């Protein structure tokens, strides 16, 4: 019962870890993707400069 | 000038258009690498058993 | 005394996990300096047109 009352908190905590995982995956993405459209505006912004 | 701007955005599009098929591709073959070291796992615990 | 492998292999995906997404952090953090830099050169650049 220890390590099967243990198993189980370290199994919660993957699945809670992944969920702020999951969340700071596409937090990630989209951040990358904000990065991309702010590099198109420097450079459009500095060619049209 | 219009015509400049015009084409100009042309290839703003390939690089978001081509960019993003590319990242879903990229993206589901990060995802085929992650599964291959979980089914690596299992292969060594299987054959143990 | 297989459980207990169990009980190690929960425990390590906590680190394995915990390690990825520690990761991650360390990225989010540059995403946002980069962010904030781009800001800043988007508004010199701007403020200069």
């Amino acid at each position: 019962a220890k390590k099967e009352e243990e198993l189980q908190a370290a199994l919660a905590r993957v699945e809670e870890e992944a969920a702020q995982k999951n969340m700071a995956l596409k937090k990630i993405r989209e951040l990358e993707s904000q990065i991309s459209e702010l590099q198109e505006d420097l450079e459009s912004e500095r060619a049209s400069r | 000038e219009e015509e400049a701007k015009t084409h100009e955005a042309q290839i703003q599009e390939m690089r978001q258009k081509h960019s993003q098929a590319v990242e879903e591709l990229a993206e589901q073959l990060e995802q085929t690498k992650r599964v291959k070291a979980n089914l690596e796992k299992a292969k060594q615990t299987l054959e143990n058993e």
